[PDB]
């Protein structure tokens, strides 16, 4: 099944500025890709679906574009919550997916 | 609100057998797709095992033949039974309900899962 | 919709050389041979029905092995055709409709009435305003079809003299329905007429089934200005029709050297 | 080849009766993603004779296309639709991207994923009721988890392999107690006159020398078998050619 890599892995951005995550895939999927967020100690919590649209309760810093095999997902202002592991899957042949390595992001 | 409560987890030695029950509150069981996610320490989640309202189940490709999944309707609890466990098997557990392709997703608290003899 | 009448309110003659058709699809020249086949007995008892056509009636004809079926008549007034065994959705039923522009031919469990009824007046429109369909009007949950060329001759046929003679066979056997039919044209004005003549096949629908009854449906419709004078001016003797049925006898035949069939005899006459 | 293919939700029946399949035409159009014939072959689907032949059209995914099998599940095999075990026929699909995919979306091409049960074999489910996929009641609005029962694919030229729009033609030969109405039979050799030839007329076999026609048969004839019942006389099937054995 399709696999990805999630560039950088050594994700490193100070609190009130811009952060860029890239996600690239193995195969080519019908555009379905999720970023979710997993905070230490918690369940992941989805934030964009189809790399286009903000999930339930999630502010309007995360945005999704690309389609293919390279998807990029930027935050606007981090600001002293938003410090999570990030996970890009494929739910191209959903519920058949696959989910990320660690993106861990440090302060 | 979604509440999905894992229970069931502990250290069991390879070769043996358990069962894990996920009390699920929020909705009904034989109704909505339940994914029965791992996570290592290490690595990101995968997809290991998915269910239908039709009663379709599916498995991955290294945990299939050895597990089975069940729902329970009336009271409302997603099971599942693991035989002949491995090493790789000792991870974090979590009841997933994704459901990514509308757009909202409930994940369980998810128990520590300990395989080693 | 439906018409029932409570205002409902049978003169035999002779079949002397009548029902006589090909029996099969060979062809031999000058000579003789005999069947073992169903037709129509010689110097029989028919049911010649009310010789008018103001009157509609509501029989139970019974289908029993095949029915033969002769009316000279013009305008074509006679029309459709309706099989089974009790036509109200409780087993199978048969439909042959046979207008001027062409035929339908179905397989159905439609709901017909106890006397059904077909559509139509001009009134400076010079075509005949279709009022309504009184046959089945329901029960449209089969899963059948079935269009060929138009069947019958032509109608509005007005001449001085009577013209058109038109026979029919109906074997229904096998559950391989076969329809034999000719058209011919005798001027003497006279009941049956005495004369020879073949008939030949053309339809031949496999369906299987068992037909206990069928009946005829008639043309014409409620006299216009719907308003006035709808439906009451009509009594139980719908129309003039001849009607017999087949028995299995000997028949031995009589062909000439171009293979059409001029004379025969009964084998189990004097 | 039809524009605006019937999708998978929606298959229409297309019951072919009393005509005559080729089952050339079929095999020797457009590159075949699968041409899968199980319980019949496709060779043999040219001399088989059925009563009735059904055909049905789907739109899906190309990971969805081998979903389409007897005892399988899965999207398209639980909800949208289900194949009896009876099934006497082929599974044939497209690999159609150019007639679909619009560069805005194909967003008209979607798939039910929401049912109360597993789909009933040869059971078309159509039906615009908002699916109670949690414990409250929908009651017509969309409560906390009453969601539509279709999905969208999105068709767009930039899938993949198993993900670009797939058009399925499925064909179901059933047979019965009726007679065979859908055959592929038309094969004809010519003929010769004058010479000692096995002859073969609808059926009937037979050996002997040819004449050309001199009698005078009627309007509807074909056989023309003499008082020693002996075949003497036919007709060819394809042209009106009177012949004498």
């Amino acid at each position: 099944e399709i696999v990805m890599t999630q560039s950088p892995a050594t994700l490193a951005v100070s609190p009130g500025e811009r952060a860029t995550l890239s996600c690239r895939a193995s195969e080519s999927f019908n555009s379905n890709l999720a970023w979710y967020q997993q905070k230490p100690g918690q369940a992941p919590r989805l934030l964009i679906y189809g790399a286009s649209t903000r999930a339930s309760d999630v502010p309007a810093r995360f945005s999704g574009s690309g389609s293919g095999t390279e998807f990029t997902l930027t935050i606007s202002s981090v600001q002293s919550e938003d410090f999570a592991v990030y996970y890009c899957q494929q739910y191209g042949d959903w519920p058949l997916w696959t989910f990320g390595q660690g993106t861990k992001v440090e302060i | 609100e979604v509440q999905l409560v894992e229970s069931g987890g502990g250290l069991v030695q390879p070769g043996g057998s358990l069962r894990l029950s996920c009390a699920v509150s929020g909705f009904t069981v034989s109704r909505n797709y339940m994914t029965w996610a791992r996570q290592a320490p290490g690595k990101g989640p995968e997809w290991v095992s998915v269910i239908y309202p039709g009663g379709s189940t599916f498995y991955a490709d290294s945990v299939k033949g050895r597990f089975t999944i069940s729902r329970d309707s009336s009271k409302n609890i997603l099971y599942l039974q693991m035989n002949s466990l491995r090493v790789d098997d000792t991870a974090v557990y979590y009841c997933a309900r994704d459901l990514t392709i509308r757009g909202e997703a409930s994940w369980g608290q998810g128990t520590l899962v300990t395989v080693s003899s | 919709q439906c018409v029932n009448l409570i205002t409902r309110t049978q003169s035999y003659t002779n079949s002397f050389t009548r029902g006589v058709y090909y029996p099969d699809k060979v062809f031999r020249s000058s000579v003789l041979h005999s069947t073992q086949d169903l037709f129509l007995p010689f110097f029989s008892n028919v049911t010649w029905f009310h010789a008018i056509h103001k009157r509609f009636d509501n029989p139970a004809l019974p289908f029993n092995d095949g029915v033969y079926f002769a009316s000279t008549e013009k305008s074509n007034i006679i029309r459709g055709w309706i099989f089974g065994t009790t036509l109200d959705s409780k087993t199978q039923s048969l439909l042959i409709v046979n207008n001027a522009t062409n035929v339908v031919i179905k397989v159905c469990e439609f709901q017909f009435c106890n006397d059904p009824f077909l559509d139509v007046y001009q009134k400076n429109n010079k075509s005949w305003m279709e009022s309504e369909f009184r046959v089945y009007s329901s029960a449209n949950n089969c899963t059948f079809e079935y269009v060929s060329q138009p069947f019958l001759m032509d109608l509005e046929g007005k001449e001085g003299n009577f013209k058109n003679l038109r026979e029919f066979v109906f074997k229904n056997i096998d559950g391989y329905f076969k329809i034999y039919s000719k058209h011919t044209p005798i001027n003497l004005e006279r009941d049956l007429p005495q004369g020879f003549s073949a008939l030949e096949p053309l339809v031949d629908l496999p369906i299987g089934i068992n037909i206990t009854r069928f009946q005829t449906l008639l043309a014409l419709h409620r006299s216009y200005l719907t308003p006035v004078d709808s439906s009451s001016g009509w009594t139980a003797g719908a129309a003039a029709y001849y009607v017999g049925y087949l028995q299995p006898r000997t028949f031995l035949l009589k062909y000439n050297e171009n293979g059409t069939i001029t004379d025969a005899v009964d084998c189990a006459l004097d | 080849n039809a524009t605006t293919f019937a999708s998978v939700y929606a298959w229409n029946r297309k019951r072919i009766s009393n005509c005559v399949a080729d089952y050339s035409v079929i095999y020797n159009f457009a590159p075949f993603f699968a041409f899968k014939c199980y319980g019949v072959s496709p060779t043999k689907l040219n001399d088989l004779c059925f009563t009735n032949v059904y055909a049905d059209s789907f739109v899906i995914r190309g990971n969805e296309v081998s979903q389409i099998a007897p005892g399988q599940t899965g999207n398209i095999a639980d909800y949208n639709y289900k194949l009896p075990d009876d099934f006497t026929g082929c599974v044939i699909a497209w690999n159609s991207n150019k007639l679909d995919s619009k560069p805005s979306g194909n967003y008209n091409y979607l798939y039910r994923l929401f049912r109360k049960s597993k789909l009933k074999p040869f059971e078309r489910d159509i039906s615009t009721e908002i699916y109670q996929a949690g414990n409250k009641p929908c009651n017509g609005v969309a409560g906390p988890n009453c969601y539509s029962p279709l999905q969208s694919y999105g068709f767009r030229p930039t899938y993949g392999v198993g993900h670009q729009p797939y058009r399925v033609v499925v064909l179901s030969f059933e047979l019965l107690h009726a007679p065979a109405t859908v055959c592929g039979p038309k094969k004809s050799t010519n003929l010769v006159k004058n010479k000692c030839v096995n002859f073969n007329f609808n059926g009937l076999t037979g050996t002997g020398v040819l004449t050309e026609s001199n009698k005078k048969f009627l309007p509807f004839q074909q056989f023309g078998r003499d008082i020693a019942d002996t075949t003497d006389a036919v007709r060819d099937p394809q042209t009106l050619e009177i012949l004498d054995i």
